């Protein structure tokens, strides 16, 4: 409905313009998509009861030794809404946990053991990666509209009522937190930025479960419709609370209230997506740290380092962090994507490197998708006869698409886009 | 025990073959978690026994002992250890300190596949360094100072995807060879002299010794010209500013490697240095230069993991001068304190980066009040180091007053200074780290986890129980109080402190300080722009050089033996034109034949 | 019981014709294993401590030409023998799938020729042998090869029959100078006569061998040959043919003109010490591997000369464990960059990259280059510094500068093997040149039983040197 303009992007906006798939849309581009959303669903459903578990039960531990031995009771934990009692009730499916997490749980790689004995010989689920996506959200201050009130007067008080009531039978604890109060406070914000996340992925773990079972029965046939439904289950999940919640002995202490009205899309969803697919502080085996070397950016609004610009052949390999989710998203494949990838380079030994760019196309939808909410939720639709309102729409996609294009540091030369759409990049 | 001390070394070479196990490409499931568990497990092990046979030989003699390598026609290659006790404190020192690292490893390379790589290279040199402090034989105490150079190489260049550490790798162990190789013309021209090479034959040897100036001369600065590359000594230094490339082996390469690895065989070789007085001269050149270039350099950093590898240089330059005063017992001592010390500080360093993502001192602000352990145990590595006569570093840097004030004094003179400037550094290092206003990069700082302030706290300790630790046992290293003197060093460390406090902490100057001379300031800043300096000397020469020899294989020698082939193809294609075709003239030639034999 | 070794490859390599396929590669897998193992059985009973020819045989053939068919071993050269037909099992194990019928033929030949020259004390028998290794290898070479064959090939083949060519004019004369009958060796031939003819004779003897072992200016066919063939070629031509030089060289030049090396022995240092910077520098200036590996071979064999130059008991035992050393790890290292150059399919320096990290990037054979290139360079454990440390250790009592110079090609060789193994195993991996192919099992048991064989000796050297310590002293002492 408008005139080519300059771009060499713009071969993508006009997809984008005309209906979505920020990556092409043929039918094997789709079957690793949707494998690798039911692949990293289920790390990510044990993700979000363990990053819970942090927030509320392991609130500040100076000892967590265990850490990532969830209470039975925590693989019971209703899914806010997968079954009966729901809440929005999607992926029909039980609402308590997942068989193949309860599996691996019970059986691991090797055989039915004790389960610290299945975290001592590794055999684990790499639990490490979604802290230090919790932690990659601190730090660059993305956590939205609370952090400005994660600061003083309110949380400060309450906090101080929670340390003080979770210290109180040992007094070394407690003469610490007297001589230096800012010690564990900052350690309270932290426990606070993981049940965020941990609230999170208690949404996009049944969308990834729901969308596989779409794709199983035939309701997903391509790519755009692969992402309009995540573009309408991230629209009905919108206005979810958010809140921490800590429980101490026979106590909740109300940390950040839901009173408060922090929601799921300006406080969980997009200041995710900028941190951890777009940010990801550097990697440490990819990137000299070195400040005479001007090679990692001054200011944090220049952090290519997040999915959406990752290098993934060197995967499996020393100094490298997606390494911990591939090898924890690589039990957890359907049949089909095992043998799609048995029949390809190296076969089944190079596994982990093909697993990781199909990871990286399914997380390009995932992004196209909050692209196109994006401009539903503050632009015009598709369907908009004026020129004055495509124009707008065109602008946005200008925009958004110049964060691929910015040349500051080989941030252009990073950016897997324009490598994902060739079919020969796997 | 003490008796099986000499296994030691194997405990951690049993390691470094078992967490090959769990590399990528051998287990594909299941892996980086029990190698390093099992690596901590021997390591414990290997400490424990450590522990035992110090424990076993408090009041015991030195019992030597040894076994044949080989017995070739003319040399008898001995391999003897022994079991003094500095021995087996340095193998408690050695075990413990790699102990620390690699528990603070667990914290720190999660998020990391690569432990297979990391703890087997860190199992390599726990055993080299074992092996090393064992063996007191000069050729043996060169085989695994080589080895290890060759480990270096490998575990610098742990995440080699890293355009700078292949780099930095590079130089950590072309210099690092470089060094090595004139040790071996060292210990290669002290055969014919002393007939062995055993630490022992060789005290004998220069005890009564009569030999030529000049040969003892070019001997002794060879067995000076190896540890001085090993410890990152001038002119050979810049391999420690790029071996900064992978932390925590920092935490122990600076720390337990670059400690006892140039200066324990700078120290043992005290006697056949002691021939020359020149050598020692020249020793004690190379150790103030050194130590007054570190520690200006380290003054004039940005990145905090470099204005610490500065401060090793400066501190091993210490060394150097104590063995130049033929002071042994002083550099034995002080390598103990400052070892501590170090662990504390690179621990500290470690610490405030996981979490802090920059390094840049300019990027990191406010963390004293949100961060307590990490900030204190920085100050205490600190207060261990130059000053604060209860704290234990103040001890050995008293008596290389004294002896430097007796003798030679203008090297106190320095010794002195080093103590101000190396305190200046550390000030700003402090003051710019947990000091001032808190800057977009620090805004939000958790202090870290469980394992990487554990042994950052029980490292602690050991510094604080230090001083302690020479009063329950009479140690004394300081005969004469002489208090006139212990009142000086204590003086120019809180000026140095005080000063570095006031200029960050003062707020009544620009922060990003600009020194009167704008060109020194990024002259300290690139490190006397050594690398230029190489690329000039050296490397320039021997690419030239190369990029001729092989030219002239390609041009003069190649061509010159093809020549001799083209020329017989020539001499084939233009003389078959002498069957002209024509019968007559191959009847002339018949007659030239006849009328020609028949006038010869 | 030497017949046997000389005739087991002798018949197969006549039965390969007429032989269907399968049995083929069967049979040459077994009469080079069968070799191999006589060879190792004849190490074991090689009892020591003789300082005397053992498992002689002594046949007269051709009278009037002396060339008696007159074997026997002695502990210069059974090492030798051993270490050939350990590469000849090898190099048939990784045989050519191509033409794979004049493979086995001549490689079984040319194994046949190397240990019967090693193993003959006659003159005119052992240049039997050596013109007998002059052709096969030019074939080996010419069929399988790179692009830049034929020519490669040819420079050899005048670079070997020039070689030829004066150590007969050198044994032709030294049979006839002494009126002597009979070319055997260890025998009537007795030079005992006088001076300005012995030098003559000599410098005849070491420009016939040290165009083979190689020197320093005569080597220029060693980088053409090594690069334009294929790895198995590689590996037997380096080793068999470079061992048959200096074993020649050693043996003749020094049983026989004993005082007129004494008197070369001063420029013949200086001349290895500029080898071995010669070949470094060289190296470090190419910029495709395994040129820089030729370069290697070239140094790594200076350093027998240098050690040869020095009549110490102590600098012949380590002459003979550099030999021995270098053939090991030139073999390694040959194996392992044609493994590279076959999954990567190129071997530039500037386009390899990464070659180390797990899954996408061939990370064992990158291991074992890093281990090989070690060994090379003067790295204690492994059995380069092992050889290397025995030369310098007995080459400093007699000039001692040429050594300081040889402990520089050290640090040399150490500099361009890191350059090497940066630009090739270090890096990151080009994200649209990847997708090697896997490495098979049995594909890389040759270069990991060479790796465990070279670090096995470089920590208990003693079964590198037990061999030859008696045999050098009759060597030198005499
Ligand atoms: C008399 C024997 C002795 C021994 C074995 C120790 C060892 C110990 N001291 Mg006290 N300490 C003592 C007295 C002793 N100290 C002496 C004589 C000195 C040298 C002057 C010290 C120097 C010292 C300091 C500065 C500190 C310790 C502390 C400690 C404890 C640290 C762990 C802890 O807090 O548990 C319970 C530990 C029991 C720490 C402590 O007590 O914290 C509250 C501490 O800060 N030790
Ligand atoms: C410097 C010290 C050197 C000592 C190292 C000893 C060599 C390794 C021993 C290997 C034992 C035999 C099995 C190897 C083959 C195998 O199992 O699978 C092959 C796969 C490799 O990937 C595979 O690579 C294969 C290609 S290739 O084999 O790598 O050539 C292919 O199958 C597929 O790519 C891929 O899965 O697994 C590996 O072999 C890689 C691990 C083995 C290499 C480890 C090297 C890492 C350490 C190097 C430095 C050591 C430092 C410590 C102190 C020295
Ligand atoms: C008997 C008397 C005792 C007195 C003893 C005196 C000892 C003084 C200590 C030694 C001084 C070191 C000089 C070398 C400095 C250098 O080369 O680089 C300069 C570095 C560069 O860092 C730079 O830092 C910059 C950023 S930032 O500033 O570091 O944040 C960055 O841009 C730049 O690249 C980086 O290099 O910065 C400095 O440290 C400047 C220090 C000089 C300040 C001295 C002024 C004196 C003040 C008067 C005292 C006040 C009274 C208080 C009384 C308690
Ligand atoms: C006396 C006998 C014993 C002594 C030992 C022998 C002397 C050894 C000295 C080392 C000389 C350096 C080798 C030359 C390297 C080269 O060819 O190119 C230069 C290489 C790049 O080569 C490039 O390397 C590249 C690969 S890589 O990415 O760089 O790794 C490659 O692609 C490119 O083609 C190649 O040119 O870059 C370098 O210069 C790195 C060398 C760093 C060595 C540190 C110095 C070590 C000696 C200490 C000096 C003290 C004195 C200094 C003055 C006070
Ligand atoms: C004194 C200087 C020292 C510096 C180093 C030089 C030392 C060299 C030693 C000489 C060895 C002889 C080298 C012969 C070169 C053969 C290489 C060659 O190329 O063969 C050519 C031809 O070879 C021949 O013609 C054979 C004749 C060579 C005969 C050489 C004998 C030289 C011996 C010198 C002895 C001199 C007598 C002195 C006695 C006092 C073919 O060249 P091309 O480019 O065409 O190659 C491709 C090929 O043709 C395609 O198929
Ligand atoms: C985790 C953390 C924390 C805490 C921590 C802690 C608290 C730690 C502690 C630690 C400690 C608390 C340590 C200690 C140590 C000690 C030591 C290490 C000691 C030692 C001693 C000794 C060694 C001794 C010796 C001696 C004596 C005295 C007796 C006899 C012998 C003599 C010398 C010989 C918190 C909560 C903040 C949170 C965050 C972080
Ligand atoms: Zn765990």
């Amino acid at each position: 409905k408008l005139p080519p303009l300059d771009h060499p992007l713009a071969d993508i906006i006009y997809r984008l313009e005309a209906g979505g798939a920020l990556i092409p849309d043929t039918p094997v581009n789709l079957m690793k998509i949707i494998g690798m959303y039911k692949a990293y669903s289920i790390p990510m459903d044990f993700y979000w009861r363990d990053l819970l578990y942090l927030g509320e039960r392991v609130f500040i531990n100076p000892f967590p030794f265990f850490k990532y031995f969830p209470t039975k009771e925590y693989f019971e934990l209703p899914n806010h809404y997968a079954g009966d009692t729901a809440d929005l009730r999607i992926w029909r499916g039980p609402a308590h946990a997942h068989p193949e997490l309860m599996e691996f749980i019970e059986k691991g790689e090797t055989g039915k053991m004790p389960r610290l004995l299945h975290h001592l010989w590794h055999d684990r689920i790499n639990m490490e990666f979604s802290e230090d996506l919790a932690r990659a959200m601190m730090w660059h201050r993305m956590g939205g509209q609370l952090d400005i009130y994660l600061d003083s007067e309110e949380y400060k008080a309450a906090a101080d009522k929670a340390i003080r009531a979770y210290f109180k039978r040992n007094p070394l604890m407690l003469g610490l937190y007297k001589l230096f109060p800012d010690l564990f406070l900052e350690q309270a914000r932290q426990a606070t930025y993981m049940n965020v996340l941990g609230l999170f992925w208690e949404v996009m773990a049944p969308v990834f479960f729901e969308i596989s079972d779409r794709y199983d029965e035939g309701s997903i046939t391509s790519v755009k419709d692969a992402m309009n439904f995540l573009v309408n289950g991230i629209f009905a999940i919108a206005g979810r609370p958010i809140y921490h919640h800590v429980y101490i002995d026979d106590e909740v202490h109300v940390l950040v209230p839901k009173e408060k009205g922090f929601m799921w899309l300006y406080e969980a969803a997009f200041p995710y997506v900028e941190a951890v697919f777009y940010r990801t502080s550097p990697f440490r085996g990819t990137k000299s740290y070195n400040a005479q070397a001007n090679q990692v950016p001054t200011d944090q609004v220049d952090f290519h380092y997040g999915i959406l610009f990752a290098d993934k052949f060197p995967v499996g390999t020393a100094g490298i962090p997606p390494t911990l989710l591939h090898q924890d998203m690589y039990h957890f494949l359907p049949q089909y994507l095992k043998d799609y990838f048995h029949q390809h380079c190296r076969g089944e030994d190079d596994i982990l490197v093909q697993l990781g760019i199909a990871f990286q196309h399914a997380m390009y939808t995932v992004t196209s998708a909050v692209l196109q909410a994006t401009r539903a939720a503050f632009y015009y639709p598709l369907d908009d006869p004026n020129p004055e309102h495509l124009m707008a729409n065109r602008r946005f996609f200008v925009a958004q698409m110049d964060r691929f294009l910015r040349p500051q540091y080989g941030i252009a030369e990073a950016c897997k886009i324009r490598n994902v759409q060739d079919p020969n990049y796997l | 025990f003490a008796d099986t001390v000499w296994l030691i070394p194997f405990y951690s070479l049993a390691g470094m073959v078992l967490s090959l196990i769990w590399s990528p490409g051998i287990t594909r499931k299941t892996g980086p978690r029990p190698a390093g568990y099992l690596n901590i497990l021997l390591t414990f092990f290997s400490f424990v026994h450590a522990l035992l046979a110090t424990v076993a030989i408090a009041n015991q003699p030195p019992q030597y002992l040894h076994w044949t390598w080989l017995d070739v026609a003319g040399l008898h290659l001995d391999i003897p250890v022994e079991i003094s006790i500095l021995t087996t404190t340095a193998l408690m020192l050695i075990t413990a300190l790699n102990l620390m690292a690699q528990v603070f490893a667990v914290g720190y390379m999660e998020m990391d596949w690569g432990w297979a790589r990391f703890f087997a290279l860190l199992a390599l040199f726990e055993g080299g360094m074992g092996a090393l402090v064992l063996l007191d034989s000069l050729f043996f105490n060169y085989v695994v100072l080589e080895i290890l150079t060759l480990a270096t190489y490998l575990l610098i260049g742990l995440w080699f995807n890293q355009p700078l550490v292949v780099t930095g790798a590079r130089d950590a162990f072309l210099t690092k060879r470089v060094g090595d190789l004139v040790l071996l013309m060292g210990v290669l021209a002290i055969y014919p002299l002393a007939g062995s090479w055993n630490y022992d034959d060789l005290a004998a040897w220069a005890a009564t010794a009569q030999v030529n100036s000049t040969l003892i001369t070019l001997i002794c600065l060879a067995l000076i010209a190896g540890p001085m590359g090993k410890c990152a000594q001038f002119p050979l230094h810049l391999w420690l500013d790029e071996a900064m490339e992978g932390p925590i082996p920092a935490s122990i390469l600076r720390n337990a490697v670059v400690v006892a690895t140039g200066a324990w065989v700078l120290v043992k070789l005290t006697p056949v240095l002691s021939l020359s007085p020149v050598a020692l001269t020249a020793l004690l050149v190379i150790g103030s230069v050194t130590a007054l270039g570190g520690t200006l350099i380290a003054i004039a950093q940005v990145d905090i993991k470099r204005a610490l590898s500065y401060l090793v240089s400066a501190y091993m330059g210490w060394v150097f001068i104590a063995v130049g005063l033929k002071e042994p017992g002083l550099a034995f001592v002080f390598i103990l304190t400052y070892s501590l010390a170090m662990a504390v500080l690179m621990m500290s360093i470690g610490s405030i980066i996981w979490n802090s993502v920059t390094q840049d001192l300019r990027l990191l602000g406010g963390l004293w009040s949100r961060r307590p352990i990490s900030g204190i145990s920085f100050l205490v590595g600190s207060a261990g180091l130059l000053a604060v006569p209860p704290l234990a570093s103040f001890f050995p840097q008293a008596e290389l007053l004294d002896t430097a004030f007796a003798q030679l004094p203008w090297v106190g003179g320095v010794l002195l200074l080093m103590n101000t400037f190396a305190a200046f550094s550390l000030g700003r290092t402090f003051c710019l780290v947990w000091g001032g206003e808190v800057k977009p990069m620090t805004a939000r700082s958790p202090e870290v986890f469980w394992p990487m302030i554990l042994p950052m706290t029980v490292d602690l300790g050991l510094v604080l129980h230090l001083p302690i630790l020479m009063a329950r046992f009479d140690w004394v290293i300081w005969t004469q109080p002489s208090l006139a003197t212990a009142a000086a060093l204590t003086i120019t460390a809180l000026l140095g402190w005080g000063v570095a406090a006031w200029v960050y902490l003062g707020k009544a100057i620009p922060k990003p300080v600009q020194f009167p001379l704008p060109s020194v300031q990024n002259l300290l800043a690139y490190d006397f722009y050594t690398p230029k300096l190489y690329r000039a000397t050296v490397v320039g020469v021997v690419d030239m050089i190369s990029r001729i020899t092989a030219w002239f294989d390609r041009t003069f020698v190649d061509g010159t033996g093809n020549a001799f082939g083209v020329v017989t193809l020539l001499g084939g294609d233009r003389l078959k034109y002498s069957t002209t075709g024509q019968s007559q003239a191959y009847i002339l030639t018949i007659l030239m034949g006849i009328a020609i034999l028949v006038i010869a | 019981m030497l017949t046997l070794l000389i005739v087991l490859p002798v018949i197969g390599a006549l039965l390969m014709p007429l032989l269907p396929e399968r049995v083929l590669r069967s049979v040459a897998l077994v009469i080079a294993g069968l070799t191999f193992a006589l060879s190792l059985w004849m190490l074991t009973q090689f009892d020591v401590h003789q300082s005397a020819l053992q498992f002689t045989e002594f046949v007269p053939w051709l009278l009037p030409l002396g060339l008696n068919y007159s074997l026997g071993v002695d502990g210069l050269s059974l090492p030798l023998i051993v270490l050939g037909t350990f590469l000849t099992l090898g190099v048939v194990f990784t045989g050519e799938k191509t033409g794979q019928r004049l493979f086995y033929a001549l490689v079984l030949l040319a194994n046949a020729g190397i240990t019967g020259a090693l193993a003959a004390q006659n003159l005119l028998l052992f240049f039997l042998f050596y013109e007998l290794e002059l052709v096969p290898f030019y074939l080996l070479i010419l069929i399988w090869g790179g692009q830049r064959r034929e020519q490669a090939a040819v420079k050899f083949l005048i670079y070997t029959a020039v070689s030829g060519i004066l150590v007969l004019a050198a044994f032709l004369a030294m049979g006839w100078l002494t009126h002597a009958p009979s070319f055997d060796s260890a025998d009537i031939q007795i030079a005992g006569l006088a001076p300005t003819t012995q030098g003559i004779l000599l410098l005849l003897l070491i420009l016939g061998f040290g165009i083979k072992m190689p020197l320093v200016p005569l080597h220029s066919w060693l980088p053409d040959a090594y690069v334009e063939a294929s790895t198995p070629t590689a590996i037997l031509l380096g080793g068999a043919l470079a061992k048959l030089g200096a074993y020649g060289l050693v043996r003749f030049a020094l049983g026989y003109f004993p005082e007129a090396w004494a008197q070369f022995s001063g420029l013949l240092a200086i001349v290895a010490a500029v080898g071995i910077a010669y070949g470094a520098l060289a190296a470090i200036a190419q910029k495709d591997i395994k040129r820089m590996v030729a370069y290697s071979s070239i140094g790594h064999m200076s350093y027998v000369l240098l050690a040869a130059a020095a009549h110490t008991h102590l600098s012949m035992v380590g002459a003979i464990a550099q030999m021995i050393s270098h053939g090991l790890i030139l073999a390694l290292l040959f194996y392992l960059v044609g493994v590279i150059e076959t999954k990567v399919g190129t071997r530039e320096l500037n386009v390899l990259n990464g070659l180390l990290n797990p899954l996408r990037g061939l990370p064992t054979t990158s291991a074992l280059l890093i281990l090989g290139g070690m060994a090379s360079a003067g790295i204690p454990g492994l059995v380069g510094f092992v050889a290397e440390f025995l030369i310098f250790q007995g080459s400093y009592g007699m000039f001692p500068l040429p050594t300081l110079v040889a402990v520089v090609g050290t640090g040399l060789t150490a500099v361009y093997f890191v350059i090497m193994i940066n630009r090739t195993c270090f890096g990151r991996l080009d994200n649209r040149t990847a997708y090697y192919p896997r490495v098979v099992w049995s594909e890389k048991m040759p270069a990991l039983v060479l790796t465990l064989l070279i670090v096995f000796l470089g920590v208990q050297p003693t079964w590198l040197v037990r061999w030859s310590e008696t045999t050098s002293a009759q060597i030198v002492a005499a």
